[PDB]
């Protein structure tokens, strides 16, 4: 009845002083059966990071389509794509079809190359825009992440502190979803480099 | 085509004739055409004839204005078709 | 440059389309056909030329009917007028289908004129070579329009095309002057027969055959039908009386 | 080769010969018209030439009311004028349906000019043979006169002339407009502007008009209509007794 | 009848060659010259833009070298307007290949796609052929560096050194003597600069009208670095080559 | 109402209150015209220090409401200063402030145009050396920046200054150079008469 | 009729007489259980002398009214002045083929200088008929007893308005889906006049 | 989601909350539900939150293009008709519930458009799931000849009633007012009845609280 | 029936040059002499409105138009062709960027996209090339102010200062000395006014000059207040009153 939650998935995004924290789980399970722990749901598009949660085939199709669009944009403008443009492009892309829309919970995280302020936004299955300065999370377990993030998130955190904050906001809620686990990956966006980190989870 | 040349020659022709004090050649030479040194005398002859027709023995501004419309209309070319420019 | 008449949409240096002019010149090589706008309706008339006597009399007709109240009489390239009246009938049928009101005469004129000019805009279509004297009766009254191959139509009080076009119009003017207040259909049919006879004098070498038809409210109450019986013979011998 | 002058292609002098020849087709009817702009209304007056007595004067006219608020006067061969009238009426319909409000004159003029430009650019099409003068009153802008051309060059006019003597009427009105320094007639009543236009037209053409030689179109605030013959006779009588 | 105005673009001549592509190959010679040298360490693409003036913008201006993919770059010689559509179609095809196989598109595939696009117009449709010829440069794990060329006819061949455009013969003759099989990038660059100096129609060689595109492979393996030489770095190699 | 009242005060020669009437002062055109009329009144009384404070503070006042209409009002105010006599030092000081403002706003055309005016004022003052130096600088600037309509005037002023210094050969050379630059442009009747 | 879509219902009625035809409606638009707009209008001016009222789905009625407006304006622009039967014809032709999607009841009435005033009604199926009077809408189902007995022919304007109020009072009071103000349109040779009633007066009798 | 609109003598004013709800759970606390079609016309969506922005973007693009084509200001009537046609051509498959308010040289106007294409006009109008509470209040308090401050106060009272009496409406208040004489101004967080209080304890964690499976660095720039 | 002119009307001459392209260039080089120059803080594009008949209204005719509130367009060729071009370009710009990306495209991509239409016109059969030459001026937050000239062939070149029309040769050969690296908006407008002075042949006033400027984001013309993200349209056009103030500044 609901193919979106069949494959499962969670995603979390944090904002900070010139830093953005985005984390995701590595588990891909089919209905009641887990399949692979190598599946990553975050992809690199220039200096903008996009994560997809939901149906895996929708995830990879959207990954390729967005890579295609940003490759064309980069070849046209001779430079990367600003995340402010990226979120609206994602919102428009999902609205191409209405009767057979993709079942995804994508979120776009990145930092503007000129202003440098953190940017983060999310969408829904249809593609409704959602921009908040605090945090946007998505996935089958979003109810678990929302309350924990509200309890744990404090504005204007030190960039190293966002990693621990998002780790506590993710792991203690990841175990509360049957379709999430098998480790996790945390991405921290900084103006100079991106910190890619893994986290340890119980296997259940 | 120079404004100064047309002004000079218009004044030279007007000095011999009987231009009224309230008649301005500068109003006649506002637009820059390709006016020759001969047409800008036959125009004043036509203005004088127009004034003579109305029994006036001194040409007025109203006849100089009408003279420009009858001796110099167009060279045709493409100006009859505005969309070319 | 030469060849300004090879194509259709090309403009001549004086601005006159040339294929349309040749179509007009082709129109005049056709059977004469007149129409009289009487007070109540219209009265058409044709002079279908009798060829070698093998042709069956009183069978081949040229006054085509559109709907009930619009009549079409054509001269020149007869098939081209056949197709034109076919499209006109289709337009009238569509109008009556989606408005359920009989097509008014000026509307039919607009439709036919727009179709006719559609064939003198392109390079891949030959302009029509048929002039029509189509007319009839509608709610507002009676109308008689001549259509020309250039696509120009006018609300004539009487018109004629054919070999005897010029002769017919003179008698049309004489009839109009003789009866300025108007004319009745009954006398209009006899006058039309007389006019056709006068026009046929140019083609006296070949035999003639007269067919006439009229649409009116006083007698036909908005229905179009030919003239049969003693009325046609009465018109014929009245018009032959003055000869 | 020599096929340049036949279709809308550029020329060694950089000219579109077909469009140039199209303008010479607008003077076939040699009908002179002019339109002035009143303080609150607009009036357009055109010569009404009836060639033959067989014509019905009522149906022969070069003035077409596009809508209840926009009127149009067209110079050139009538069949192409009627094609343009049909397209303009249909497009006014489409715009009113789609946007819900009556369109201003400039939008209609721009759309017809764009259509004519598409006609010129496409080789298989031929340019329109008419010059259209769109006249209306715009509550958003004011009274306005718009004149397009076969090429598609449209621009609002304080007062428009046309016909073979377009230049002469142009100078005749320009002397008045340059002496009075006003962009429109100061006469508030639509009654007065009609006599102003008729007087200037008579002085320009040097001819005296009767009830049937001229047809006048009046566009008041949210109303356009064509005056009947008795109205023109009354206006002429008033002019004659006044001056 | 819509016949007298037809020019019959796709018609065989009495002797047996096409005529529109024949004149396209003349239009090519009237465009700005381009040079392509195949070096062991990389590929250098350089071109001299035509119609140059003091008012020509040079800060952000590339009209002869275009980027189709992070690894593959092309040089345009001919009508830039017609080259734009081909560039867009090539980029679309490369992105579709990445869609289908998720692996870098080999140069030969794109070269075939563009050659087919040109041939389709040279064959049917009655439209004029594209009057542009390309110079393709790229890298892959298949054959290493690749340097093809295109033609309005739609035929492509591999070349260790090519120069399409004005004074093609002079440039080819100049480069064939100095071409070896073992240059680094710098030797190819200086050879190309000398060739452009000796083939140009002007007197000196100012940095405004020269464009450079180079392919280099350094510490990182499997990914080459594509850099379009900006004027600030362009004026640097002039003193190295001695032209200054 | 205020404009008519100020004109009436002018007619009664009591424009000493029209001064404050203008000081209190489509409205953009009203403000600029009021500034022009107040400058005309200042010229009428001819209080040189009053105009010296008036012109630059009006230009600074100009960059608050109208912005664009600064060059026009400044030029007409400076030309109005020419009517008031015994103002060589005052006019030079006003032109110095205006040139400083032009440097501040980097309006090169105004600075170049104003410099030739200050050179003319120096020449009227008969300070030939500084006028010669400034005019040489202007010659250097107008040579590369081909501006023959201004080159004619600067060369004519140079010829005047050299004639005042009795170096007749250099004056003749400058006049001939001006003649060379003159007979290629639309130079007005004033400069050809000069 | 879909589930949740906005419908008009209520009651619409037009009566012919000597000087023309008077057409009536209310201002209540009840969407399911709720009432969304109580001051809306159910009267559509397809032409100056041709008037139409709306019943059924609100969107469907508005769309068909717009299409009829477009076609009628085309007709008056090109061919000539319209008439009642043409207005009914365009409505029937619009409604017929899409009857699966479009499902609404329309009543059109117009005054002309030749045939005086006529009333044409379009039921849900899409037929056309000419009647001295006609009713449509769910609220119209109750006054069937009153109007038929109290209807007269060739009445006058005052009697016609009296009958219209004396008939719509029961429609408003007996059905909650119909309410608000009562809107009147008068089509005569003089012109079109707009009349509006108030809830506090026609109820007081 | 609660959106209201009040028409007064000089112009019109609409208001909206900032809480976006996807069901029993709230997505975002501060969002801009007001959509701009033109600088003089504003729209606020209801019902589904996923058709509103797309439809408003479409209509804004087309309307600004039409105004540029006509070289004149846009009109609220044209926008209303265009929304009507667009929503009708999909045949009721779009649940977008939008409000439209605007002014033009013809005057001021305010309409509402329903999901399946229905249209209505009124001086006061509230649309959406939370429209009931606010619309009762505005029907209770509205009167003829309102003033600007009175109109904004009435809109504030209506939105306050909606946010207090309904779960999905709350947090801040967003108000846009349209003035015929002057420019239309937009108020962000005009009323903030809900302000999150500070937490009793700080949940800041010591450094290295959570173990890291692997450390790695990914390149970004060339 | 359809269109029987499916064959290309532009055929390579044996000399190796396109006929219709070199013919449209000739049609462009004659006509209105327009110009546009780029300064550090903005770009000014100017053209003169040749009033054909003195009874017409040059106000109704828009010699310069607004492609986007940031990017304006000036032409020097045929009127109706430019009008159709500007309408089509606005439509395709909306379709390509407002629908998909959500904002207004930058000058560089918009110019290529509009030139796509013209380079298709010289290719698609049965149609003639546009007889206009476009001067595109625009600004963006990354590439800054930029001015582009579009030729009827479809080729576009970045130019700091330009002029097209009858006086193109004189204006082009006169702009080098006028122009330098550092410039101001008022300096640029004075330069443009001085250059256009000799190229005009009719009456000189504010009515006969069409002038537009791309500068800072003015919020007064924005049409709303309350969003700090946007500060207004950068494209503004001077009226006759605005331009007849710097006209005497010469």
């Amino acid at each position: 009845s609901d193919p979106s939650s069949i494959n499962g998935g969670i995603v979390v995004a944090m904002t900070g002083k010139d830093c953005v924290a985005i984390a995701c789980d590595l588990r891909l399970g089919s209905q009641s059966l887990g399949v692979s722990n190598k599946f990553e749901k975050i992809f690199h598009y220039g200096h903008v990071f996009l994560g997809i949660t939901g149906l895996a085939t929708d995830v990879t199709t959207l990954n390729e389509m967005f890579r295609y669009k940003t490759n064309l944009y980069k070849l046209k403008e001779e430079r990367a794509i600003e995340p402010e443009t990226f979120t609206q492009l994602v919102s428009s892309s999902l609205y191409e079809r209405r009767f057979g829309p993709y079942f995804v919970g994508p979120v776009v995280a990145g930092i503007n190359s000129k202003s440098g302020k953190p940017f983060i936004a999310g969408f829904d299955l249809i593609g409704c825009i959602d921009e908040a300065k605090d945090f946007i999370v998505s996935g089958t377990a979003s109810d678990q992440l929302f309350g924990m993030c509200e309890s744990l998130y404090e504005p204007n955190l030190e960039p190293e502190d966002l990693f621990e904050t998002i780790s506590q906001a993710l792991l203690n809620a990841a175990d509360r979803d049957a379709l999430s686990g098998w480790g996790a990956v945390v991405y921290i966006i900084k103006k100079d480099e991106v910190v890619k980190r893994y986290l340890k989870m119980r296997q259940d | 085509r120079d404004r100064r040349e047309r002004r000079l020659i218009f004044g030279t022709i007007a000095s011999k004739m009987s231009l009224a004090p309230e008649a301005d050649l500068d109003s006649l030479i506002i637009r820059n055409d390709s006016l020759s040194g001969a047409v800008i005398a036959a125009i004043m002859q036509e203005a004088g004839l127009r004034a003579v027709r109305k029994n006036r023995y001194v040409i007025l501004q109203s006849d100089l204005e009408e003279a420009y419309a009858t001796q110099v209309k167009t060279d045709n070319t493409v100006d009859k078709f505005d969309f070319y420019k | 440059g030469t060849g300004y008449d090879l194509s259709n949409s090309v403009f001549s240096p004086d601005g006159r389309n040339f294929q349309v002019e040749y179509a007009v010149k082709a129109v005049e090589n056709g059977t004469t056909s007149i129409g009289i706008k009487c007070n109540d309706g219209v009265v058409f008339a044709v002079e279908k030329l009798i060829t070698s006597k093998l042709l069956v009399p009183q069978k081949n007709v040229k006054i085509q009917v559109v709907d009930r109240h619009i009549g079409c009489v054509y001269s020149g390239l007869i098939p081209d007028g056949r197709h034109l009246v076919n499209r006109g009938r289709e337009e009238a049928a569509s109008f009556k289908k989606l408005y359920k009101t009989p097509i008014p005469i000026p509307a039919f004129a607009d439709r036919l004129g727009q179709y006719v000019q559609a064939h003198t805009l392109y390079n891949s279509v030959r302009p029509f070579g048929v002039s029509t004297i189509f007319g009839g009766v509608d709610k507002n009254g009676a109308h008689l329009y001549m259509l020309e191959p250039s696509g120009s139509y006018w609300g004539y009080k009487g018109a004629a095309t054919g070999k005897g076009r010029q002769s017919a119009k003179a008698e049309l003017e004489k009839l109009v002057d003789h009866h300025p207040e108007g004319l009745s259909a009954r006398e209009a049919v006899k006058q039309a027969a007389k006019i056709i006879y006068l026009a046929h004098e140019d083609n006296k070498e070949k035999d003639f055959e007269l067919e006439i038809s009229w649409c009116s409210l006083s007698e036909t109450n908005g229905l179009h039908k030919f003239v049969k019986g003693d009325l046609l013979q009465e018109a014929i011998d009245f018009a032959q009386k003055e000869i | 080769a020599g096929y340049d002058r036949h279709i809308t292609i550029f020329s060694p002098e950089g000219r579109l010969y077909q469009v140039e020849y199209a303008f010479k087709a607008t003077n076939q009817t040699n009908i002179n018209s002019l339109a002035v702009r009143g303080k609150d209304c607009t009036v357009v007056i055109s010569q009404k030439k009836v060639p033959d007595k067989l014509l019905d004067p009522t149906t022969v006219s070069y003035i077409f009311c596009i809508s209840r608020t926009i009127g149009m006067v067209v110079n050139g061969p009538i069949p192409d004028a009627r094609n343009a009238a049909l397209r303009a009426k249909a497009e006014a319909a489409e715009f009113r349906y789609k946007y819900g409000y009556d369109m201003p004159c400039d939008v209609l003029a721009k759309r017809m000019a764009n259509l004519s430009q598409i006609y010129t650019q496409r080789a298989y099409m031929r340019p329109l043979g008419v010059i259209l003068t769109f006249v209306s009153v715009d509550e958003e802008l004011g009274p306005s006169i718009y004149k397009t051309d076969p090429a598609g060059y449209y621009v609002g006019y304080k007062a428009t002339a046309t016909g073979p003597k377009q230049q002469e009427i142009t100078t005749n009105l320009e002397n008045h407009f340059k002496k009075s320094k006003i962009d429109h007639i100061n006469e508030e009543s639509w009654e007065k502007v009609v006599e102003f236009a008729i007087t200037h037209m008579i002085d320009a053409l040097g001819t005296e008009f009767s009830k049937n030689d001229l047809e006048v179109g009046v566009a008041t605030k949210d109303k356009f209509f064509t005056l009947s013959a008795e109205n023109i006779e009354e206006r002429l009588v008033a002019i004659a007794e006044q001056d | 009848g819509s016949r007298r105005y037809d020019s019959r673009t796709t018609i065989f001549s009495p002797e047996g060659r096409l005529y529109q592509v024949e004149y396209a190959l003349e239009s090519i010679s009237h465009a700005g010259t381009a040079i392509g040298i195949m070096a062991s360490d990389g590929i250098v693409l350089a071109a001299e833009r035509k119609v140059t003036s003091t008012l020509l913008e040079q800060d952000t201006s590339t009209e002869k070298l275009y980027k189709l993919n992070d690894k593959i770059a092309v040089a345009v010689a001919g009508l830039t307007a017609d080259a734009e559509i081909l560039i867009n179609t090539a980029r679309i095809h490369a992105q579709n290949y990445l869609k289908t196989y998720n692996e870098d598109i080999p140069v030969e595939i794109l070269v075939r796609r563009l050659s087919d696009i040109k041939q389709g117009y040279t064959q049917h449709g009655g439209l004029r052929p594209f009057g542009v010829s390309f110079i393709y440069a790229g890298y892959d794990d298949r054959y290493g560096y690749q340097l093809y060329t295109s033609n309005p006819s739609g035929n492509y061949t591999g070349w260790k050194a090519i120069s399409v455009g004005a004074n093609t013969s002079a440039a080819q003759t100049l480069l064939q003597m100095d071409y070896k099989d073992d240059m680094k990038v710098d030797d190819a660059i200086e050879l190309a600069l000398k060739t452009l100096s000796k083939t140009t129609d002007s007197s000196a060689l100012t940095y405004d009208r020269l464009e450079f595109a180079t392919i280099r492979k350094g510490a990182n393996d499997g990914e080459v670095y594509q850099k379009i030489f900006k004027p600030q770095e362009i004026k640097d190699i002039l003193v190295k080559t001695g032209i200054t | 109402s205020k404009l008519e009242e100020a004109r009436r005060l002018v007619n009664e020669k009591q424009y000493n209150e029209a001064e404050q009437v203008y000081l209190s002062l489509k409205r953009r055109n009203e403000q600029e015209t009021s500034i022009l009329e107040l400058g005309q009144l200042y010229v009428t009384m001819g209080a040189k220090d009053k105009l010296r404070e008036f012109i630059p503070h009006s230009t600074e006042y100009m960059m608050q409401f109208a912005k664009s209409k600064t060059v026009k009002v400044l030029k007409t105010l400076i030309e109005k200063f020419e009517q008031v006599p015994d103002s060589l030092d005052d006019q030079i000081f006003v032109c110095e402030k205006s040139i400083e403002f032009a440097k501040r706003e980097k309006r090169v055309f105004l600075k170049h145009s104003l410099s030739i005016k200050l050179a003319t004022l120096h020449y009227q003052k008969k300070q030939y050396k500084d006028s010669l130096a400034l005019i040489n600088d202007l010659l250097r600037e107008f040579k590369k920046l081909d501006d023959k309509p201004s080159l004619v005037d600067v060369h004519l002023l140079e010829s005047k200054v050299y004639h005042k210094l009795r170096n007749l050969a250099k004056s003749k050379a400058s006049l001939t150079a001006a003649r060379t630059a003159a007979n290629s442009i639309y130079c007005p009747t004033q400069t050809v008469a000069e | 009729l879909k589930k949740g879509e906005v419908s008009l219902g209520t009651s619409i009625m037009a009566v012919t007489f000597k000087d023309g035809v008077i057409l009536g409606a209310d201002s209540r638009t009840t969407t399911g259980a709720y009432i969304a707009n109580r001051v809306t209008d159910k009267l559509t001016r397809v032409h100056d002398k041709i008037w139409c009222c709306r019943s059924g789905s609100a969107a469907d009625t508005q769309a068909i009214a717009d299409i009829v407006q477009y076609h009628l304006e085309l007709y008056t622009s090109q061919y000539g002045t319209p008439s009642t039967e043409t207005a009914a014809s365009v409505f029937k032709e619009l409604c017929y083929e899409n009857k699966d999607n479009l499902t609404a009841g329309i009543i059109v009435a117009g005054y002309d200088d030749k045939n005086k005033g006529e009333v044409y009604t379009i039921p849900l199926g899409g037929s056309v008929h000419k009647l001295p009077y006609a009713i449509a809408g769910s609220g119209s189902t109750f006054i069937y007893g009153y109007c038929d007995k109290n209807f007269r022919e060739n009445m006058s304007k005052e009697e016609t308005v009296d009958f219209i109020k004396h008939s719509l009072s029961q429609a408003i009071k007996w059905d909650g889906s119909s309410g608000g103000v009562i809107r009147m349109v008068v089509l005569t040779a003089a012109g079109v006049e707009r009349l509006i009633f108030y809830p506090d007066e026609y109820e007081q009798l | 989601t609660t959106i209201v609109g009040v028409k007064f003598n000089n112009g019109v004013v609409i208001a909206a909350d900032t809480r976006s709800t996807q069901g029993p759970i709230v997505a975002d606390k501060n969002c801009a539900k007001l959509h701009r079609i033109s600088p003089k016309i504003w729209c606020a969506g209801a019902g589904t939150a996923a058709d509103t922005e797309a439809v408003t973007q479409l209509i804004g693009s087309n309307i600004e293009l039409h105004s540029l084509y006509t070289s004149r200001e846009p009109r609220v009537v044209s926008a209303l008709q265009m929304l009507k046609q667009h929503l009708f051509k999909y045949q009721g498959h779009i649940g977008a519930y939008l409000i439209v308010a605007g002014v033009d040289p013809t005057g001021s106007h305010l309409f509402s458009i329903h999901a399946h294409g229905s249209t209505d006009v009124g001086y006061y109008l509230s649309l959406g799931s939370g429209s009931l509470a606010a619309m009762a209040v505005l029907e209770s308090h509205w009167k003829q000849d309102l003033t600007k401050e009175e109109a904004i106060k009435l809109a504030s009272d209506a939105i306050q009633a909606g946010i207090w009496n309904d779960l999905g409406s709350g947090s801040n208040v967003d108000v846009c007012v349209m003035e015929i004489g002057k420019d239309a101004e937009y108020l962000r967080n005009y009323l903030t009845p809900n302000v999150r209080e500070e937490k009793q304890k700080s949940y800041k964690f010591p450094r290295g609280t959570t173990a890291v499976l692997k450390e790695s660095i990914v390149n970004i720039c060339d | 029936m359809t269109d029987r002119y499916s064959f290309s009307l532009t055929t390579f001459s044996p000399s190796g040059k396109l006929g219709q392209i070199d013919y449209a260039l000739t049609a462009v080089k004659q006509g209105v002499t327009s110009l546009g120059i780029k300064a550090t803080n903005g770009v000014v594009i100017a053209t003169e409105k040749k009033s054909s008949s003195p009874l017409a209204m040059s106000e109704t005719l828009s010699k310069v138009s607004l492609l986007t509130p940031d990017i304006g367009a000036v032409y020097s060729g045929m009127g109706p062709d430019y009008r159709v071009l500007v309408d089509k370009s606005r439509k395709v710009a909306h379709t390509s960027y407002k629908r998909i990306y959500g904002e207004y495209p930058p000058t560089k991509l918009l110019v290529s996209e509009v030139a796509k239409i013209m380079q298709e016109a010289t290719q698609s059969g049965g149609v003639r090339p546009f007889g206009v030459s476009l001067l595109i001026a625009g600004h963006d937050e990354f590439n800054g102010f930029s001015l582009y000239q579009v030729d009827p062939s479809g080729s576009y070149f970045p130019w700091k200062a330009t002029a097209i029309g009858k006086g193109s040769v004189a204006a082009k050969t006169f702009l080098e000395k006028r122009w330098n690296d550092e410039l101001e908006l008022e300096d640029a407008i004075h330069i443009a006014l001085l250059t256009l002075k000799e190229s005009v042949e009719g009456e000189f006033n504010g009515d006969t000059i069409e002038l537009a400027i791309i500068g800072d984001e003015n919020p007064d013309l924005l049409g709303y207040t309350g969003i700090p993200t946007d500060k207004g349209p950068r494209f503004r056009k001077l009226t006759s009153q605005e331009i007849n103030d710097r006209l005497e500044a010469l």
